């Protein structure tokens, strides 16, 4: 969680974080891909049968 | 006696075009130094409304007009929401306005009960309760004015005697454009890469003719990158896009 | 038709207290009651309200302390408080409300004013 | 009778002057809720309703007894307010004081234009006010189903921007007397806009009403497949405050180095520990008018809530 | 307490009708303190990655079609 | 919603007018109550919506109303009314009290 | 935060987010090549299998 | 450097008085506090201490 | 530009383009894992033709 890592409770840090563009969305889109990966790994290893 | 530093005067100037020339056409300034944009390119910009918030102080007060000074007379009486854009003018014209005695009739509100919000002049008079008694129009322990009686003599050095000074704020919107700098208006050209100023949108490029909508209000074009791909003429109310070389 | 509180008593601090404001006949099911606090010479103070529909709206300095609560008939809604600061010494009174309807997006506004008082009770705290 | 009527979609507005072609914007700023309720006024009448953050004065009458809005902070002498008034050809609008539409005395704001009530039939108008302005958008469109707001969908346009800089807080509806209307508050919420082809708002969508909606609103679009998309977070508010300064109560003079004569040369200079107590700096304002209270480390207004060694 | 939501729907063009899902909040603990309309109920089941409402649990067995963590699936089945 | 009460102290005899009044700050239309403490058993309504009677006591009590600014009238002060005089605002959901008014012989 | 008012804190703060968003990059930035050479390791255990 | 004062001089001749503070904002040791009231204690529910 | 001159200019050119480099850098780092991926596929499909 982006947002909460950088920033702990306070709004005006939020506020000046959303003033450094789309750097959340990027990170959240490739962790997510990394986890949907390794959810499909262990699939054609095993379920072959 | 423009205003005290209390109940200060505003002035909305707009719909005109004006030079900054005249205004080096005055007395000498105390302190031209100012926060907002530099004043070189002053001349050459448009805008859509300005103010003038004009009024004395002391000269112990010169040094708190930036918003990050606030203290001894911001504290209660004017403030800023630490952007200002556009910057002021000081020019002590205190030297005829005086008196032998002491100025009575500026005043300025130090009773008052906590911090002001900015752009904010509140007129109630009501007796100040610092104590722990119910104060019911006695002025006396615990009642207070909220005002601060004050004289002015010209004997005085820097520091007691009366300045004046003006404040400007700008906005630098886009849409609503009502004061504009003195420039000679050329002709328009079309189909040729050129420079366009139009209204302060300076950029280089191609103009050629769209069928652009463009609702009246609307007057802008925009896309993704804050690129505007298409404007509307300030004077035969044209529409003309814009297309790099 | 009359209305009378009970359930007060000498309560160290940060304690908890459970009132009870008993009607005989004026019904709880849909009507519109309320909570005035009496502070020692200090004039009244509305601290709590609910409406015919169900829902509250507290005071802002008793907060997240105080809770109403309405019970099913039997004509006898309950107020608890939590954690006491000492201040809340003072007298308590239930009363009734006329009416006034719910603009959405906001409260309810046009209210009357109360016609049933009881005698209250005294809470303390040591 | 003042029933309550549901507002379907209805009373989405232009928020910017600029002209876009075809994308998918996200806004956000007060607007009227979708799916709400809203307060029918059929008509003792003309209530003086509370204006909060906005008002979505919409009417279905034809025979224009509605005249203008007033609008106030005490509707009295004592304050400025607000006289829209629509003429047979012309819109009349003051600002300054009033009494009982009878004295206007102090001050006088004038601007007048073209009618509002050019043209069954149904009118809307937004009403705004921040940093000093007044922002009003009107639209009027035809229907012919009787006393209930059309499911259709129909965005508005701006008439005048003009700036005031008053308060305002009561809002009066104003008829013809010798010769019926809805009324909906605005919120703060989080939109998404459908900029067909021309600026013209086919759609929209609000990022907080339903779950289907927020996630419509994480990713810009209108249709979603099959999945299990991920949203934004929760977490638990608090409720209560503490402070728990410490138990000591007595108050260190602070007061001897203040006032006193003689304190020593530049060098040489003395040096005083000041420790076991609670004092406030409040005192310190109590004297001699400062040559430059501008110090370095921190800043002086949380200085009276802090806790140190020494 | 704190965590993450997601929203379990099948596509926009066969219905509308979706399910939430609370990341390990062990539902009861703090299920519920606007978008909360979901009835603070409504057959709600607890897994080994968090709390879902608005879903059944049938004891029968198919093909997963919408994965959820720990042998978990849904779908949108016709009763 | 502040108001205040004027005069806060009373100070007559039999057979006499009051003339308390309450004053607010915003705009409240006609919505104001005028409530009698005595001094220590519980409070008694008398006037609301600022004109109306409860029925409970004869005509020689009234409220008048002005613009934002509400007076109480009293036909005959008799030595029965001697307590406390409270105005209420009921425009709003979170009510709110004045300060207080003493009637003295 | 409650040691100084906006203005002067303005700068702590966006130090602090600069140095945490860059620390937050490295992690992301690892984590593809890693899942890289564990899928490569997955493929050839498909073939095997 | 022996010097005089006389007081019909201007700013940057006649005397002036000023003092001087310094903190340490330590952690462990506690004993000059602001006056705030103390309130009660709470526990077992999400609240701002 | 034609707001200030250069020697407050300077501040706020330096931060723009310190950001829009740190926004260009991630995208060729991105873009050398894809080919890295795709080229293992197209050495796959090579094999197997
Ligand atoms: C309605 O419009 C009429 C004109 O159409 C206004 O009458 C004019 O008012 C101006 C301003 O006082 C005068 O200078 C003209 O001489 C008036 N002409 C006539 C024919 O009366 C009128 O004041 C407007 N009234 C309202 C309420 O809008
Ligand atoms: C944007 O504007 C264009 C031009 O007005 C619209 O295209 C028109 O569509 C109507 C619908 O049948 C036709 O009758 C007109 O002939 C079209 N104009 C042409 C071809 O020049 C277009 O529909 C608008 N986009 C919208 C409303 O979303
Ligand atoms: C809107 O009004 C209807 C009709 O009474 C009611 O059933 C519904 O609960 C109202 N909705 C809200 C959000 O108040
Ligand atoms: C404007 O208001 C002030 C304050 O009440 C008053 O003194 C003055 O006479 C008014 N101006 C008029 C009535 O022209
Ligand atoms: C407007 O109202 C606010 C709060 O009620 C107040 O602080 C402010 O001073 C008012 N405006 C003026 C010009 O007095
Ligand atoms: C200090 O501690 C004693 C013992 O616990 C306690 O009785 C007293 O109330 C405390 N003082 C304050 C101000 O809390
Ligand atoms: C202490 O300070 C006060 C200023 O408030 C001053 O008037 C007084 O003379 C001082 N005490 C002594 C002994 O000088
Ligand atoms: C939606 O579903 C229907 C029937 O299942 C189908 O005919 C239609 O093509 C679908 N829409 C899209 C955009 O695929
Ligand atoms: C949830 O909490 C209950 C009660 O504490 C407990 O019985 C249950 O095992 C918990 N569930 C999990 C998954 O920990
Ligand atoms: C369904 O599954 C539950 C899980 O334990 C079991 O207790 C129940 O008997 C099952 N019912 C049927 C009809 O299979």
């Amino acid at each position: 969680d982006c947002t909460m890592y950088i920033c702990g409770d306070s709004t005006e840090c939020s506020n000046l974080l959303l003033q450094y563009g789309s750097f959340c969305t990027q990170l959240k889109r490739a962790l997510t891909g990394i986890a949907v990966e390794q959810d499909k790994n262990t699939q054609e290893v095993f379920a072959q049968v | 006696r423009f205003a005290s530093v209390y109940a200060w005067n505003r002035k909305r100037i707009s719909n005109c075009v004006a030079d900054y020339s005249v205004l080096y056409n005055f007395a000498p300034f105390f302190a031209f130094k100012c926060y907002g944009v530099s004043p070189t390119k002053l001349n050459d910009l448009c805008f859509t409304n300005v103010y003038a918030d004009s009024f004395v102080i002391r000269g112990n007060e010169v040094s708190q007009i930036a918003p990050g000074q606030t203290g001894n007379i911001a504290d209660y009486n004017y403030k800023l929401p630490d952007d200002f854009t556009g910057c002021v003018i000081a020019w002590n014209s205190n030297k005829l306005d005086s008196k032998v005695s002491g100025n009575y009739n500026y005043l300025y509100r130090l009773f008052r009960k906590s911090k002001l919000k900015p752009f904010e002049r509140d007129i109630s008079t009501e007796i100040y309760q610092a104590g722990n008694k119910p104060c019911n129009g006695v002025a006396g322990f615990n009642c207070y004015f909220p005002l601060q009686s004050y004289g002015f003599r010209p004997t005085y050095g820097v520091g007691h005697q009366p300045y004046r000074v003006v404040v400007l704020s700008f906005e630098l919107l886009h849409a609503p454009a009502t004061v504009c700098g003195p420039k000679k208006s050329t002709n328009l050209v079309k189909n040729k890469c050129v420079n366009f100023n139009f209204n302060g949108l300076t950029g280089t490029g191609v103009l050629t003719e769209s069928n652009k909508k463009f609702l009246p209000f609307q007057q802008f074009g925009r896309d993704i990158a804050d690129t505007t791909d298409a404007v509307r003429d300030p004077q035969t109310l044209e529409i003309l896009d814009i297309t790099p070389c | 038709v009359q209305l009378v509180e009970s359930g007060g008593g000498l309560v160290q601090p940060g304690g908890s207290l459970r009132l009870s404001c008993s009607a005989s006949g004026l019904t709880v099911s849909s009507n519109h009651m309320t909570w005035v606090r009496q502070a020692p010479g200090k004039g009244l103070e509305w601290v709590s309200v609910i409406y015919r529909g169900g829902s509250t709206y507290y005071a802002d300095s008793v907060k997240g302390r105080l809770t109403i609560s309405r019970d099913n008939s039997k004509n006898t809604l309950y107020l608890q408080m939590n954690s006491l600061r000492a201040e809340d010494t003072a007298v308590y009174y239930c009363a009734r409300a006329q009416g006034g309807w719910e603009l959405p997006g906001a409260g309810y506004y046009y209210f009357y004013g109360m016609d049933v008082w009881g005698q209250g009770t005294t809470v303390t705290v040591s | 009778t003042q029933s309550y009527t549901n507002s379907f979609t209805r009373g989405v507005y232009y928020p910017d002057k600029v002209f876009r072609s075809s994308v998918l914007h996200s806004t956000q700023d007060l607007f009227l809720p979708f799916f709400s309720n809203v307060t029918w006024f059929h008509a003792f009448d003309n209530p003086v309703l509370p204006f909060n953050d906005g008002v979505y004065f919409a009417s279905t009458e034809k025979s224009n007894i509605i005249r203008g809005w007033i609008f106030g902070t005490t509707l009295d002498s004592k304050t400025q307010s607000l006289l829209i008034v629509n003429n047979a050809t012309n819109v009349v609008i003051k600002v300054c004081e009033f009494q009982f539409c009878s004295s206007a005395n102090n001050c006088t704001f004038e601007y007048v234009s073209q009618p509002f009530l050019m043209d069954k039939n149904l009118r809307e108008f937004v009403f705004k006010n921040i940093d000093g302005y007044f922002k009003i958008y009107s639209k009027h469109t035809p229907v012919n189903l009787g006393r209930d707001l059309p499911q259709g969908f129909s965005a508005l346009e701006p008439l005048v921007d003009l700036p005031i800089g008053i308060n305002i807080t009561r809002f009066q509806t104003l008829l013809a007397l010798h010769r019926a209307y809805y009324v909906g508050y605005l919120q703060p919420r989080t939109f998404l806009l459908k900029y067909n082809e021309n600026g013209t708002i086919t759609d929209a969508v609000d990022c907080a009403l339903d779950p289907l909606s927020e996630t419509k609103c994480t990713l810009k679009s209108f249709t979603v497949e099959k999945g299990i998309y991920q949203t934004s977070n929760f977490r638990v508010q608090p409720t209560e405050s503490i402070v728990r300064f410490p138990n000591i109560t007595n108050l260190c003079p602070f007061h001897e180095v203040f006032n006193a004569t003689r304190f020593a040369s530049v060098y040489a200079w003395n040096r005083k520990r000041i420790s076991n107590c609670v004092a406030d700096y409040s005192v310190l304002y109590n004297f001699a008018p400062f040559f430059a209270f501008k110090c370095y480390g921190v800043s002086p207004t949380k200085l009276n809530d802090l806790c140190f060694t020494n | 307490s704190f965590g993450g939501v997601s929203v379990i729907t099948p596509g926009t063009n066969t219905s509308n009708q979706v399910a939430v899902l609370y990341q390990g909040v062990n539902c009861t603990e703090v299920p519920v303190a606007t978008w909360r309309v979901y009835s603070t109920g409504s057959n709600v089941f607890q897994t080994r990655a968090g709390c879902l409402i608005g879903a059944e649990y049938v004891n029968n067995s198919y093909e997963c079609d919408i994965p959820i963590g720990a042998g978990i699936c849904a779908s949108y089945q016709t009763q | 919603i502040v108001m205040t009460q004027s005069p806060s102290s009373l100070s007559a005899s039999v057979g006499d007018r009051v003339t308390i009044t309450c004053r607010a700050s915003q705009s409240i239309s006609t919505y104001l109550n005028w409530y009698q403490q005595k001094p220590g058993k519980a409070p008694k309504l008398l006037i609301y919506a600022a004109s109306s009677l409860q029925s409970g006591v004869p005509s020689r009590f009234s409220g008048s109303a002005s613009g934002t600014d509400f007076t109480l009238t009293i036909s005959s002060l008799q030595p029965e009314d001697f307590a406390t005089y409270y105005c209420q605002q009921s425009f709003s959901t979170s009510f709110t009290f004045g300060p207080g008014t003493k009637v003295d012989i | 935060l409650s040691r100084l008012d906006p203005p002067e804190a303005e700068v702590q703060i966006d130090r602090l987010i600069t140095g945490r968003l860059q620390s937050l990059q490295t992690y992301v930035t690892q984590q593809l090549i890693r899942a890289a050479e564990i899928r490569a390791s997955a493929n050839l255990a498909a073939t095997k299998m």
